[PDB]
């Protein structure tokens, strides 16, 4: 069981963002996946969650920017985030839910420079 | 949006000693606090799922206790591999909320 | 003219156990039955800044029943039946609420729920003999892990009555239980002597997800 | 009495 | 064509756009 991130790494302000978390070792119709971030010099923050069937829960502050979806045949989950600023520079992770909100396995993590 | 605050940012210890790390919750969280470990150059790892329940692949020198608002975390003997930053989570309400972070230092 | 709609809301489940103890007629050294019994509970919590009142009924299935034979004399200590729950058994929790989300659980497409786990541990119960030292049954623990959800409706003549059911899977934990002054060899499970250990309730917190067909 | 058991987006009915 | 062998009836995993059903 593994999780693997991939992204651009560098982006201009007021642009888009697209990151793909490729999973392996389990199925996306039985487990659910989280997304978290960590800015430099800050604690970890929560972004979103997609359920077993396609349905999402979002953070209240970043509700009008991000959207999470997944592909079940080609096992991957992707994230989009638009209208990015100089505050959004962080390292993004993708993790797997085990119980209610316990983060069981973790991803490698890509960094975003703006 | 329960705020979870950690009091200290640094701890210091010898080659074998006991360590104590604490954090408080804003409201009453009925025994639902996780604990994590992120070594430098790595990704985080889950250690203590509930307030006192250990995970399977964890060494025996880790333990936790506490309920209500106060929650503590202890280590019996220190190693050279035990240099990391530690976090306490809240999994009782709808947004999960992490803490600030306490770093351990070798003395 | 109908429509499908989704509800992602939190949930807290507060419950507790019950039991039934009876003795056999005679000099008073022999017990007849130490068994389980369903229990009700009523409470009030808040989600989203709004107060909700809910109800809970807790029952059990798949029960393992034990026994002890002290002798054939009239003064011998004999427990004819006491029963535990261990590792091949289920515990059932009913639940209904005051919200406007339970007004739309009539025609349901799907329903799933992520919940925490809780441990139920045992207490102590003195077997009071009229002459001699009293034995005592003490200990035991299990943990509760979630399973599916069942919706069932009942069509009588008067009006339809429906109920919702949560299922839970068990897994034995430490400490073991023992009976003193006997030869019962330190078994595992949770007996029905003092099941909820002087506490007001147990509690499981989580979140569910409901899809249903509503009129439009 | 009609019951329905929800396991992986499939209804399991009984009468 | 696709996973789980069902696939506009909707957008769920188990709907026809079969392993269980008629």
């Amino acid at each position: 069981v593994q999780l693997k991130e991939s992204g651009p790494g560098l982006v201009a302000p007021s642009q888009s963002l697209s990151i793909t978390c490729t999973v392996s070792g389990f199925s996306l119709s039985r487990y659910s996946v989280h997304w978290v971030r960590q800015p430099p010099g800050k604690g970890l923050e929560w972004l979103g969650m997609i359920w077993n069937g396609g349905s999402t829960d979002y953070n209240s502050a970043l509700k009008s920017r991000l959207s999470i979806s997944k592909d079940n045949s080609q096992s991957q989950v992707f994230l989009k985030l638009n209208s990015l600023q100089t505050d959004d520079a962080a390292i993004y992770y993708c993790a797997r839910n085990s119980g209610f909100d316990l983060f069981d396995f973790w991803g490698q993590g890509t960094t975003l420079t703006v | 949006d329960i705020v979870m605050t950690q009091s200290h940012k640094f701890m210091s210890t010898s080659v074998g000693d006991r360590v104590s790390i604490t954090c408080k919750a804003s409201q009453d969280v009925t025994s639902a606090v996780a604990w994590y470990q992120q070594k430098p150059g790595q990704s985080p790892k889950l250690l203590i799922s509930s307030a006192s329940y250990r995970y399977t692949g964890v060494p025996d020198r880790f333990s936790g206790s506490g309920s209500g608002t106060d929650f503590t975390f202890t280590i019996s003997s220190v190693q050279a591999e035990d240099l990391a930053v530690y976090y306490c989570q809240q999994h009782y309400s709808t947004p999960p909320t992490f803490g600030a972070g306490t770093k351990l230092e070798l003395k | 003219l109908w429509k499908e709609m989704q509800y992602n809301r939190d949930i807290t489940i507060r419950f507790k156990f019950a039991n039934t103890i009876i003795k056999s007629g005679g000099l008073g050294y022999k017990w007849s039955e130490i068994s389980f019994k369903p229990a009700n509970y009523q409470y009030t919590y808040t989600r989203d800044g709004e107060e909700v009142t809910a109800h809970t009924t807790c029952s059990v299935n798949g029960v393992n029943d034990f026994s002890f034979n002290g002798g054939s004399l009239p003064t011998d200590f004999v427990v004819s039946k006491f029963e535990v729950i261990k590792e091949n058994s289920y515990v059932y929790i009913d639940y209904w609420d005051d919200s406007q989300a339970f007004r739309n659980v009539v025609y349901v497409r799907s329903l799933a729920a992520n919940l925490n786990s809780v441990m139920c541990t045992g207490g102590s119960y003195n077997f009071s003999l009229p002459v001699g030292q009293w034995p005592v049954l003490t200990g035991g623990a299990v943990s509760l892990h979630s399973a599916g959800v069942t919706l069932s409706t009942q069509f009588t003549d008067f009006v339809s009555l429906n109920s919702l059911r949560f299922r839970f899977r068990l897994a034995v934990e430490e400490p073991h239980f023992k009976l003193t002054r006997t030869r019962l060899s330190r078994l595992y499970g949770l007996p029905a002597a003092n099941p909820n250990n002087g506490k007001e309730y147990y509690e499981i917190a989580g979140r569910f997800s409901l899809i249903s067909l509503v009129p439009s | 009495t009609l019951s329905t058991q929800f396991t992986d987006f499939v209804s399991l009915n009984s009468l």
